[PDB]
Parts: structure tokens; sequence; C-alpha cells
RNA sequence: GAGUCUUGGAGGUAGAGCACUGAUUGGACUAGGGGCCCCUACCGGGUUACCGAAUUCAGUCAAACUCCGAAUGCCAAUGAC
RNA sequence: UAUACGUUAAGUGGAAAAGGAUGUGGAGUUGCUUAGACAACCAGGAUGUUGGCUUAGAAGCAGCCACCAUUUAAAGAGUGC
RNA sequence: GGCACCUCGAUGUCGGCUCAUCGCAUCCUGGGGCUGUAGUCGGUCCCAAGGGUUGGGCUGUUCGCCCAUUAAAGCGGUACG
């Protein structure tokens, strides 16, 4: 079938606001979202109702068809609820820590590495074993869970490092 | 779509025999499960202990159009058939329910099927 | 190695490629095989190197069947010498294809097993071929 | 491993390109690839 | 004298084919025996998986192979422009 | 910086091949399919049964029976890891 | 090595010295992927030309062997500069 085909409600708090030139908003109960779309692309919402409506068929009308809806549902979800992604920590007494809003991990390296994120987006920490990243939209949280990982690589001998929260690695020996 | 008109053309001798029929859960069906209680069917009667699964929705509306109008709100959802065309189905029932409570096969979805007009509480 | 045991002259012109080829272009002493697309000098040692692959990836199921022959002779003059004093000496065997030519045949094993081990031999020679199936009217 | 000849060696490796090149991407990582 | 159009000749190239000279692929028949064994001791026979003269079935090649064979070029003729 | 219809996205145009590939435009052949197709998700994937077999179970890939039919809604008594 | 287009009213050839400059198919330093990489050392492939890249013994020597160091003691073009 198509992506680009199905249909979005929208909950009540949830409110979109339709502009000229395609630039989308939306109010929720957890913060605004704008995101500017393709100018040629038609967007058209109705009440508990989302519509893409595409122009004549193209290799790339095709493909932005599909992309605007899939991008909607993610802002949409976001505002409404929003995105997290934990993130497992091994060591064996590697360790992260809070202070007041960066973050510190005191992985093997001979000095504390320091993390602090951009304005809003927050990273708890449940326990001083463990990250967990919390924001609205979704790329954010991609994007800073990737910058944390890439700090200490997990190592494929053993595991050692950062790791996404639920994931297998794979395993050599050495002897 | 050649042999489906043979299949759908076979069960109506099939269907218009039987009183008292019983749905089973789709999924989580284990072959040592499958196996097991196929052979106690096997040492308790025949094979008319059915268990079709081949099943979609348009061969019970095309076969029981003249009795059984129920299966209709059925097609989507776990379907299984499984009929008795032996003696007063009771036994059937013990083995429904030691099957079917707990242990390696769900009920889930099951509400049984038509004696004459009925829907569910066989006995 | 192929060669023919008694030849009338032992230097010969290298003549000319053009045209199609004049007959061999039929596979019938087997089911499958493949053609010749392009014109070339195929030589004495590409024939047994394309055909020992060939015959070892099968299971000696199938038979195979070469159809071209080295006949032609050719001469190369030693190395580090002034052009002229005569021809050279002769060096070996090559055979001629013509765009057409039914080079290779199978027979007696199945479709799939015949068109990967002609596929195999095909990177042994010189030329561009494709695989083609005996004629089903006969 | 570069090579001007890409292909899938196991079952369930993947062809894909990216900025126009072509790329044979798998889950071990001694099948990756890349052409050219 | 020259060009062109009708008419007639000599001549074996391109191309094709196996009618001869050679080179060759796979079957039937494979003769007469070949080695082994029954024992050819002094027979014949199972394989000689035959090395192979025959023939036949089909299938390929050839500047110093032709049962064949052009388009051009060449030599003339009586008429016309 | 004409008219008309197409093709290319590489600056190909404006220097090369064997080989490789869900680039794109066509013309076909062709199996399945609103008794419902492919994907994705919810299911299981062994029973006279690992059977006659082997260094240790070899109980799936010591490695050999066409290691088989059955329960059947379905299994090579293994597709691979 | 082949050819014989230019130069016979004249261009004289190898090593070393002084001075260099360019290419990348990278010797070192910089950044990465796989590993039959546990760590220290390695292997092979990718990006990269900014700088650096030795003192002697034997031989006319290019070449070559040896001694002692060095992060490394690169390969080539410039009329074999
Ligand atoms: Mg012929
Ligand atoms: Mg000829
Ligand atoms: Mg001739
Ligand atoms: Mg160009
Ligand atoms: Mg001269
Ligand atoms: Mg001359
Ligand atoms: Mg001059
Ligand atoms: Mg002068
Ligand atoms: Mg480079
Ligand atoms: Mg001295
Ligand atoms: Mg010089
Ligand atoms: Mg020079
Ligand atoms: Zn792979």
């Amino acid at each position: 079938s198509r992506v680009g085909k199905k249909l979005l409600e929208i909950p009540s708090d949830v409110t979109v606001t339709l502009n000229d030139n395609n630039t989308v908003a939306v109010k929720g109960p957890k913060g605004e979202l704008t995101r500017t779309f393709h100018p040629d692309m038609e967007i058209k919402v109705e009440d508990n109702v989302l519509t893409v409506a595409r122009p004549s068929d193209q290799k790339e009308h095709r493909a932005l068809h599909g992309t605007t809806r899939s991008l909607l549902g993610n802002m949409v979800e976001g505002v409404s609820k929003g995105f997290e992604r934990g993130l497992e920590l091994v060591g064996v007494g590697y360790r992260a820590s809070k202070s007041g809003n960066k973050l510190v991990l005191n992985v093997g390296y001979s000095h504390p590495v320091e993390i602090v994120p951009e304005e809003g987006i927050e990273i708890e920490v449940p326990s001083q074993t463990k990250v967990v990243v919390k924001g609205t939209d979704k790329e954010r949280v991609g994007a800073i869970a990737a910058n944390i990982r890439a700090v200490r690589s997990p190592e494929p001998y053993k595991g050692k490092g950062i790791r996404y929260e639920g994931e297998v690695v794979r395993r050599k020996e050495g002897k | 779509a050649i042999e489906t008109k043979k299949v759908v053309v076979e069960e109506i001798a099939s269907k218009l025999k039987e009183s008292k029929s019983t749905i089973i859960v789709d999924y989580r069906g284990l072959n040592v499960s499958e196996v097991t209680e196929l052979r106690k069917q096997l040492r308790e009667a025949n094979v008319e202990f059915k268990v079709y699964k081949n099943t979609m929705t348009r061969r019970a509306v095309e076969q029981a159009e003249l009795n059984g109008l129920n299966d209709f709100l059925t097609g989507p959802n776990a379907i299984a058939f499984s009929t008795e065309d032996v003696v007063a189905p009771a036994k059937v029932l013990n083995d429904f329910a030691k099957n079917h409570e707990a242990l390696e096969i769900k009920a889930g979805v099951i509400e049984g099927k038509v004696s004459t007009v009925e829907e569910v509480k066989a006995l | 190695m192929l060669l023919p045991k008694r030849v009338k002259y032992r230097r010969e012109h290298r003549g000319k490629m053009r045209g199609r080829a004049k007959g061999g272009t039929e596979v019938h002493f087997g089911e499958f095989g493949i053609q010749a697309l392009e014109a070339s000098w195929i030589t004495n040692r590409q024939i047994e190197a394309a055909r020992i692959a060939m015959t070892r990836y099968m299971k000696r199921g199938g038979k195979v069947w070469i159809k071209i022959f080295p006949s032609k002779p050719y001469t190369a003059k030693p190395l580090e010498v002034r052009m002229g004093s005569g021809k050279g000496a002769p060096e070996g065997w090559v055979a001629v294809v013509k765009p057409g030519k039914v080079l290779f045949e199978i027979s007696g094993v199945s479709e799939e097993v015949a068109r990967e081990a002609l596929r195999l031999a095909s990177h042994k020679l010189p030329i561009k071929t494709k695989f083609v199936k005996r004629e089903e009217i006969g | 491993k570069v090579r001007p000849s890409v292909k899938p060696i196991c079952e369930k490796c993947k062809v894909i390109r990216r900025k126009g090149k072509v790329m044979v991407i798998c889950e071990n990582p001694k099948h990756k690839q890349k052409q050219g």
C-alpha cells in the first residue's frame, strides 16, 4: 500500500494551525512545534482528520507525499506525549551522575567528560548506571542520545561503554 | 480461484450433518500441543474434530448462508474449525476446558458456535 | 591441448574475420549452449581452461560437446630483433569464431546447473557470449 | 572492502545506493563493501 | 578518338559446399586380433569399453581444395544520341 | 535565446575496456490476486521418532539410510546462524 | 626493444658538487573501516602532497653489500634536471 494515504486524528488540546506557504504549527499540552513543508505539496486538515493531497504522479511527489505525513504524525505524537530513549551503561565501574543541568560521565578516560544539552530538552538520571533523555520532538532526542553514545562506543570483546536501551552487540573471544 | 470452488462445494456435506460446534483460538498453537491434542482426538474418535485452518471468512459466507448466520461477525477474528459429528458433545467440552484454561493453548476470543439457535453457554 | 596431427603447410596468412558464421550456429548435439556475439581468435589453452571448469562444476551427469577446433597456425619472431629477413617460427594454434556460432554444449543435466556451468565457463574466454537453448520446433 | 564488482555473499546482504554509488550493507561487517 | 544505351564474348575473385586433395566432432558397425580369465594347450568365448582399416548416420574448416558462382573491370560489334 | 514532440541529471555533452548494480524511457512474455495477493504484526516449526545409524548425546550440520511415512493447519525428523 | 620524422656549413657523452621544482601509485607525521585485532606491536584497504626524509667503509661507479643511527632513511618527471 502506502503510508501517505492513512488518516490522523487530532486530540482535544492538540490544536493545529494552517498558514500561508504551508508552514503548519501545533499548540499542545507540552509545547509548540513549527515545521515548514515543501511549497508545492498541499496540506489539508479536517477536525480529527488529516489529508495530504498530492499533485500529478512523479518520482519525488510519491516521496514527499509520505514524508510530510510521517512528519506530521511524529509532530502530533510528540506534542501529545513526547518521545524518550534510555541509555544502558554496563561498564566495570563506568558511572554517570548529575550536575546542575548538564551531564558528566566517568568512563575509563583520565578526565571527566562533560555533556550539556541545548534548550527544550532535559537529561534525567534515575540511577548512577543509566541515562534517559526526554524531549518533545523526535530528532532532538535522537541526536542527543547519539552524541551521548558517541563518547564511548561499546567494545565488542566485552560489553564496555554506552549502548542503547535494548540492543545486541556481537562478541568475539580474546586470549 | 479454481480449487476454492471445489472446497466450497465439498464442505456442504460436511456442514449439513452436525449440531454442536466450537471455535479454537488461531495463534499460540504449539505443534507439540497440536500433535498431543490431535492424538487425543485420535484416541477418542476420528478426525471429525476439525482442525481446518485454511478458513478465510468467504467459505463461511458461501457455506453457512442456509444456517448459522453468526460467523460473519467473527470473520475478523481468531477462527479455527472444530465440529462434532459423533454422539452428544459433553466430553469434547471437558477436553476444551482442560485444554483452553491456562496451559499451552489460550481461549482468548473463543465464544463457541450454534447448536440450533444459540451463541454461548454450551452444555 | 588440441592440435592437428598432420598439416600441409606450417605458415599461413592471418585471413580476415568479416561477416557471420557460415554454419554450426544451432545447438543440436545437446540441450543448452553458449552463443558468440563477437568475433575473435580463441587460442588452444583457453578452450581447455574453460572445459576443465565447465566439467568440474557439474557432477559428470551430463556430457559436454566442444564444437570448435584449433586449426589455423600462427607464428612469432624471436624477441629483440629488427624487422625483415624472413618469416617467423610457428608458435601455436588458434580457432576463428564469428558472430553467432555456438561454442559449447551441455546435455543431460538440469537447467539451472547448466546455466551456472556455462556462465562459469564464459569468464575464461575473450568474447561476450549469451546463453541459448535448443530450438523447440526442431 | 572497495572493489569494482559488488554483489551479496550471504542471503541477507542488501544493496542500496548513496550519493550515486553502489553499496552492499549487511549485519556481519565482514560482508560490507562498496563499489568504486 | 571519347561517354552512354542495346548485343556477344574470355577470365573462377567475393560468396557459398564437400563432387576431389587434406584437417577434423560425436554416435552405429566397429571387422582381425590386441591384455585379463575361462586358458589362445592347438579352440572359441565376457571385456578388449578396441589403438582401429570399412561403410554409414549426421556436424565443422581450407592462400598453394573446387560439382559451383556474382556485382565491377576488360575486349569487340552495328545502330542511336 | 524559431516551431513540435521526446531522452538525459552526469557538466554526460567536452577522450578507454573486461565486469557490477531496485538509475531511468519503452515494447513484450509471464505466475498470484477483494474464496484476497506481497509486506508488516499475532502464531507454532515434531509424532511407530532422531528411529538402521557414529568419536560423546550426533538427539538438526561425527556422517552414512532417497536417516522414511505419519499428526495433519505444517515441517527438510533441518534453512542457516 | 621496434620505426627512421628532426639535427652531420658541429648540441659533448656517465657518476659526484651547488641550486632546485613538480606528480602521487604515501616512507614518516594526521584521520578512519575490516581483522585469524585480549593489551603492547602488527596486517590489508580508504582520505590526505603541509613539512620532513643520514653519517660512513669497499667500488670510476650508477647499481650493490656492510657498519652505526633515525619518527622515517619514498618512488618517479624536469634533454636518465
Ligand atoms: Mg550446414
Ligand atoms: Mg571465402
Ligand atoms: Mg579460395
Ligand atoms: Mg566529460
Ligand atoms: Mg631520416
Ligand atoms: Mg620512408
Ligand atoms: Mg624541426
Ligand atoms: Mg649551425
Ligand atoms: Mg592516494
Ligand atoms: Mg678509513
Ligand atoms: Mg642527464
Ligand atoms: Mg625523458
Ligand atoms: Zn552478509
